[PDB]
């Protein structure tokens, strides 16, 4: 078709992504070609197509095109210059409070829109937060996204890359709401603060260990029905490190934000709208205007 | 320089949809099945089903092409 | 959600006369192909004959979906039926045979509505030999990208069924005049099926359809629900809106009246005609 592959950008599990230029127009694009053999077109290329044609928001990635042959399909996006994980793991970059405000703002606005249109992203992590060269953060990788609010509809766990996975999804909850994106937002905040993965477990039970070590093991008071989740195994009453001991550079505004994001009760966990109306975002200093956000020159 | 909150203003083209937390007082939730504990524990309430159903009913109701 | 959807935006049309102009050009476009590929011969279907064929094969699409095992969401079926309708707005039944495309439509819809069934259990619902069942799979897989291309990759379909449950929540809550609005279900559900056989799904919004179904049921039940539309939907206040809604719900009742099913005799002869296009071309 009308594109010339310029550069290989990476592999997902389900696809391999390349920089192209579309000969018609000065969009440089990330074509995500899917990899394969009698099930038809990949259910993950469809999942991204079906969900992204409907949504439109500056903090969600814009699907430009799709194209293919037989069972093999390309999805085409605007090429984003960078991602949030690259920024986090760039030792020369300094993330001021305004910078952490400006990324967390854009994530929550993208995610407010997404939840409004009844979709959970379910794979939030810093590499799935792309940042363009005008400094707008867009959610990307819609390949595991699902609509919610349907009672008669079982969902799966094993959504989210373990480190950003919410404890109800580690307890293998079948039904879940927007809390699964809000936890991941907490885990991404914590990682912008610390510059390392907040909770890097390497089994699903080593993840519940590192959650409960750090944030305390939930009581029933903090999570009334935890107990009825299928995989609910009881833990040692880990103390929890107080959040100002973990993020000692934080102010009580930001510690209220962080705290709301890490509530064990997925019902009491602050929504993206609740989060945007917290004093943290309206307080001084103001979020860095996207133009001034730090650009990694390699 | 401060950010200021302002809600998403999205034209739904039909009646007013009652607020999610209003649904239990406005009495709507008597007319959906209760979420069971496992669903509640995962963050899934009957209000979410009810809210989406009501929004589906009122979306586009007074639109014409 | 419906109000900013691709369905609203590209796939809901201003009248039946717009639809006929699409289908007329879909048949015409083909004839230039088959005239270049081959002559204004009698082999070709007329647009009304294709409409009979699409009406016939849409009832076969519902058969396949009603007898399907595991089971099937109405969501999936409605999406399939919608893809079937939408396919045949800009494509001719003499280029893409509706028997194939109805199974490409059920197949794509099973995936898009995230309804889990694999290629063997899928074609295991075709009443054919394992030779025929696995021949069907080759044609389903060859056409699946073509289906998606002709849908413009608008794969989300807003069906009347969720709207319909919304109005039922509302009527039980805040129109206590109708002491049990549940009784309106079967009749409204029956009316929905009939509305589905017409072009209504390309013309009215999901909510307008669900509301027409419920009110058609109430009127058939000897119940007046003027105070529901005026008071509860707050068109006692906005007047021009109450008329426009009634003009929409009455234009829909006309469709379910001025619809005639496929005649078996016509269907027999039309299948004959169709297969002489498909042995060729
Ligand atoms: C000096 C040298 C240097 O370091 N240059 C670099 C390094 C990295 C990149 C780059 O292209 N980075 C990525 C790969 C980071 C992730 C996002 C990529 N852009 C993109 N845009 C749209 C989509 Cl849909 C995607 C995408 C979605 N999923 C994936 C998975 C894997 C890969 C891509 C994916 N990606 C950009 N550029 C330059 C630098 N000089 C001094 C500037």
């Amino acid at each position: 078709k009308r594109y010339e592959k310029l550069d290989f950008l990476g592999e997902g599990q389900f696809a391999t992504v390349y920089k192209a230029r579309d000969k018609n127009t000065n969009q440089i694009v990330a074509i995500k070609k899917i990899k394969l053999a009698k099930d038809g077109i990949n259910r993950t290329a469809l999942r991204e197509i079906k969900l992204l044609q409907e949504l439109s928001h500056p903090n969600i990635i814009g699907l430009l095109d799709a194209f293919g042959h037989k069972s093999n399909i390309s999805l085409v996006f605007d090429f984003m210059e960078t991602d949030l994980e690259v920024i986090i793991k760039d030792n020369s970059l300094v993330l001021t409070p305004s910078h952490i405000k400006a990324y967390m703002l854009m994530t929550l606005q993208g995610l407010e829109y997404l939840h409004q249109h009844w979709i959970l992203h379910r794979d939030l992590k810093p590499n799935n937060l792309l940042l363009d060269e005008n400094g707008v953060l867009k959610l990307a990788d819609f390949g595991l996204a699902k609509s919610f609010g349907s009672p008669n509809r079982a969902y799966t766990h094993q959504v989210v890359t373990r480190w950003y996975r919410a404890p109800e999804l580690l307890f293998g909850a079948r039904m879940y709401g927007v809390g699964v994106d809000m936890w991941a937002v907490g885990c991404i905040l914590a990682e912008l603060l610390l510059r390392v993965p907040f909770l890097p477990g390497d089994s699903d039970l080593d993840q519940l260990t590192r959650i409960f070590e750090t944030l305390g093991t939930p009581t029933e008071e903090q999570w009334p029905d935890m107990c009825s989740l299928p995989d609910y195994v009881t833990f040692k009453s880990f103390p929890g490190i107080p959040l100002h001991h973990i993020f000692s550079a934080a102010g009580d505004d930001l510690l209220d934000l962080i705290q709301g994001l890490f509530l064990f009760n997925p019902c009491a966990r602050i929504t993206a709208t609740q989060a945007l109306k917290m004093k943290y975002f309206s307080n001084r200093p103001g979020p860095t205007p996207g133009c001034q956000l730090p650009r990694p020159n390699c | 320089a401060l950010y200021e909150y302002q809600p998403l203003q999205i034209e739904t083209y039909g009646p007013h949809v009652p607020e999610l937390e209003m649904l239990g007082r406005l009495g709507y939730l008597n007319h959906v099945r209760a979420a069971s504990p496992q669903d509640l524990a995962g963050g899934y309430t009957s209000s979410l089903a009810c809210h989406r159903a009501l929004q589906d009913a009122f979306s586009g109701l007074f639109w014409q092409p | 959600m419906y109000h900013n959807s691709s369905q609203k935006r590209h796939w809901t049309f201003s009248s039946e006369e717009q639809l006929a102009r699409l289908r007329a050009d879909a048949n015409r476009k083909f004839r230039c192909k088959a005239v270049a590929n081959g002559p204004n011969d009698p082999v070709f279907l007329e647009p009304h004959e294709e409409m009979t064929l699409c009406k016939y094969y849409e009832k076969r699409l519902l058969e396949f979906c009603s007898v399907f095992k595991p089971a099937m969401p109405r969501s999936v079926v409605g999406t399939a039926c919608m893809y079937f309708k939408r396919f045949y707005l800009n494509n001719s039944v003499m280029e893409y045979h509706p028997r194939i495309i109805m199974l490409t439509c059920a197949f794509l819809a099973c995936k898009v509505d995230e309804f889990n069934v694999s290629s063997p259990q899928f074609v295991g619902n075709l009443r054919e030999s394992p030779l025929g069942q696995e021949k069907a799979l080759e044609q389903i897989l060859e056409y699946e990208l073509l289906l998606i291309q002709q849908l413009n990759f608008h794969l989300i379909v807003h069906n009347p069924y969720r709207p319909f449950e919304g109005f039922l929540i509302d009527l039980k809550t805040r129109y206590p005049i109708l002491e049990n609005p549940e009784i309106l279900r079967k009749t409204a559900d029956d009316f929905l099926n009939r509305i589905a056989l017409t072009d209504a799904y390309l013309l009215y919004t999901p909510s307008q359809i669900a509301l027409t179904a419920i009110l058609s049921s109430a009127s058939r039940a000897g119940i007046t629900m003027e105070s529901y539309l005026s008071e509860s939907l707050m068109l006692k206040e906005n007047r021009t809106c109450l008329s426009q809604l009634l003009d929409i719900m009455k234009s829909m009742r006309n469709l379910v009246k001025k619809y005639e099913p496929p005649r078996s005799e016509e269907v027999a002869v039309l299948k004959q005609k169709l297969e002489r296009c498909h042995s060729a071309e």
